């Protein structure tokens, strides 16, 4: 129903910055609670943000609360992934998710649809 | 010293589930004004939320009800095997209930075979039982709750084999006791089945009902 | 009527978890039978499902501390459109009373006996402190019994002796 595509991904030094985008079906963007998911090499793919429709509630991993910022335009039909101080350990395959949501402030874990994702490498 | 203030509000969302209730939404900015050098902070809420209603029922998962007799343990196209070293077969059915609106059918079998002996009307020598666990107190809430424990004429059940192994596929049966047998032995108190006997509850708490108790 | 929909009921704890607004009918936050709803801040979650016995709550503690006592439970039919098994309203609530036992005895208290004689000052010059002690146990205290008041009391005396 929904599709997304993830931009902003790259090659980044240890400590830079980088700032994921993530682009939702425009008619249908509203409705569904999105967020941040990562898949490391040799690992299962994790939770690292959530988002609600709303914009207002934020929801993050302990690994990369105070490092991580996710945001809402709900004008622009986007979200974005604010990544400050990365490590080497945030290489991975960086892939957005959305599911439904019944109210507007709730923070989701579980989405049934997911984008193809994006590749960030941090080097040392 | 710079009042902020609200903009346009944006598109409403369209009604999100398919069933039932939901949540919409419409997303304003503080971006026509701003608030500069510090002010306010444009009074009030970034957000307004709103109820929509799709008037159509949900799925509901139809769920088991619970199982309904044993049937006899008797062989088919034969007669009754009761006060006899035969063991057979009895069945039992349920019922899903309660799946409406293209809901989940009921995961399981909807029948159970068991083995079984049969002690159907059947004079079995017995002996009393000890005392049982007393009961609760009842009536609960009523006027002068009573326990109430009993001992019974507990039959003597037969030394039977109680696994039965049959060949075919090789497949052993734990095989069970079915029926009301009638149990014989001496009198107690002038009753052959059961003696019961009962006790008043002490210091009975009066029931107040927990909604009645919150407010 | 209008009533406030939720989106979750906890079960553990009856309560209405996830609030999904105002200001709409029951017959419709109901469809969802997933759902729950309440009149509301004032209380009795009630969740979509069809109406089913909760579990039964903890007993209550014991009306006594000692001997043969009686203690309740409660269930709490909770739903929405249908009845519970037994003819019962959604709200309603079935009891029930046990026989409990925290304890076996509750004191009886005991008399005092006859007074010890005066303890001698307890110093030799000025002023000091006079004691006197007696037993409980005229008769003896049984379980947890004890005597009423004070088993020594303590005066003063004067030696009428300088240091
Ligand atoms: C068939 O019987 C076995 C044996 O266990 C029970 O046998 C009765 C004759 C009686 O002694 C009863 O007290 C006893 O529990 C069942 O296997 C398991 O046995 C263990 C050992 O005691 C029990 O603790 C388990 O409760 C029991 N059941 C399990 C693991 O489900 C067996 O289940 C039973 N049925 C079938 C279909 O084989
Ligand atoms: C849309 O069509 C309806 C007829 C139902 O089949 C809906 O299914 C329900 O969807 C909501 C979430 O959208 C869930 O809460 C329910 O469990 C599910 O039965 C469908 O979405
Ligand atoms: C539980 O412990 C016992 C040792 C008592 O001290 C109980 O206190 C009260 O004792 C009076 C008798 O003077 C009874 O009337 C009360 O029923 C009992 O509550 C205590 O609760
Ligand atoms: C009894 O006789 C008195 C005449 C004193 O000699 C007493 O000793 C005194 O005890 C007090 C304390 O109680 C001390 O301060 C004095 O130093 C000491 O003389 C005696 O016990
Ligand atoms: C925004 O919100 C309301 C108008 O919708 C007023 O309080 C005020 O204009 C504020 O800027
Ligand atoms: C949104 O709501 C109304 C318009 O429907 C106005 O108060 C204002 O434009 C606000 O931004
Ligand atoms: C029937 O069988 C047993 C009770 O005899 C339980 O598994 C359950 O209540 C089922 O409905
Ligand atoms: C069949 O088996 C016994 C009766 O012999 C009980 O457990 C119950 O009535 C079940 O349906
Ligand atoms: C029960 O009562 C006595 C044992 O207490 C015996 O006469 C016999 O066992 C009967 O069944
Ligand atoms: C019940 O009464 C006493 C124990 O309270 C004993 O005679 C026996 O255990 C009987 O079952
Ligand atoms: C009932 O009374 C007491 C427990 O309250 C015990 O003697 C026994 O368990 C009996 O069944
Ligand atoms: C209370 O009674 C039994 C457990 O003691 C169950 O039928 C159920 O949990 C009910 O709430
Ligand atoms: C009441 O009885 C005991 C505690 O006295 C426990 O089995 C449980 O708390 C039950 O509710
Ligand atoms: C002890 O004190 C007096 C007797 O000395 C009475 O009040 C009572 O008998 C108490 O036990
Ligand atoms: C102690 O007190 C007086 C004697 O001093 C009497 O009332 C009685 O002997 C008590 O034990
Ligand atoms: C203390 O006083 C006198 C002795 O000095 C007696 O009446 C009795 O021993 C009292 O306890």
């Amino acid at each position: 129903q929904v599709q997304l595509v993830e931009s902003g991904g790259g090659l980044v030094q240890a400590g830079g910055s980088l700032r994921l985008s993530c682009a939702a079906s425009e008619r249908t963007f509203t409705i569904y609670a999105m967020g941040w998911f990562r898949q490391a090499p040799g690992k299962e793919r994790e939770f690292v943000a959530a988002i609600s429709r709303s914009g207002e509630n934020t929801d993050y991993a302990d690994s990369v609360k105070g490092r991580f910022t996710i945001s809402r335009d709900n004008n622009k039909n986007t979200i974005s992934l604010q990544m400050n101080s990365l490590k080497p350990e945030d290489t991975a395959v960086y892939y957005c998710a959305a599911g439904r949501a019944i109210l507007v402030h709730t923070t989701k874990k579980e989405y049934d649809h997911w984008g193809q994702g994006t590749q960030v490498t941090v080097s040392s | 010293g710079v009042a902020g203030g609200w903009g346009p509000w944006g598109p409403v969302s369209p009604c999100p589930v398919t069933c039932g209730l939901g949540q919409t939404m419409e997303q304003r900015t503080c971006n026509h004004p701003v608030p500069q050098h510090g002010g306010p902070f444009c009074a009030g809420d970034a957000t307004r939320t709103h109820i929509c209603n799709t008037a159509v029922p949900c799925p509901v998962d139809g769920e088991w009800d619970s199982w309904g007799e044993w049937s006899p343990c008797i062989r088919r196209n034969m007669k009754s095997i009761s006060c006899q070293e035969i063991p057979g077969q009895q069945s039992r059915g349920r019922t899903c209930r309660g799946r409406k609106f293209d809901g989940h059918r009921c995961a399981g079998q909807q029948q159970d075979i068991r083995h079984c002996y049969s002690i159907q009307h059947c004079p079995l020598k017995g002996s009393w039982s000890e005392w049982s666990t007393w009961g609760l107190c009842m009536p609960p809430c009523g006027p002068n709750p009573t326990r109430a424990r009993q001992r019974l004429c507990t039959p003597l059940l037969p030394k039977y084999p109680p696994t039965v192994s049959m060949v075919e596929g090789q497949g052993e049966k734990n095989v069970t006791f079915w029926g009301r047998p009638l149990p014989r032995c001496e009198e107690l108190q002038g009753q052959k089945l059961v003696v019961e006997e009962k006790r008043p509850c002490l210091h009975v708490p009066a029931c107040k009902d927990p909604e009645e108790e919150e407010l | 009527d209008p009533v406030l929909c939720f989106t979750q009921y906890e079960e553990s704890s009856g309560k209405c978890k996830g609030l999904l607004g105002g200001g709409v009918s029951v017959e419709d936050c109901c469809l969802n039978t997933a759902f729950a709803y309440q009149k509301r801040s004032g209380g009795l979650c009630q969740p979509c499902r069809s109406p089913r016995w909760s579990l039964w709550s903890t007993w209550a503690p014991c009306s006594v501390t000692c001997s043969e006592g009686s203690q309740l439970r409660y269930r709490r039919c909770v739903g929405w459109n249908g009845q519970c098994s037994g003819k019962v309203a959604p709200g309603t609530l079935e009891w029930q009373l046990q026989a409990c036992e925290d304890q076996q005895c509750c004191p009886e208290m005991g008399g005092w006996s006859g007074w010890g004689p005066w303890e001698p000052c307890s110093v030799t010059c000025s002023k000091g402190t006079r004691t006197r002690r007696r037993a409980c146990n005229h008769p003896a205290p049984k379980c947890g019994g004890h005597c009423p008041g004070q088993a020594q009391e303590s005066e003063a005396c004067d030696t009428q002796q300088v240091c």
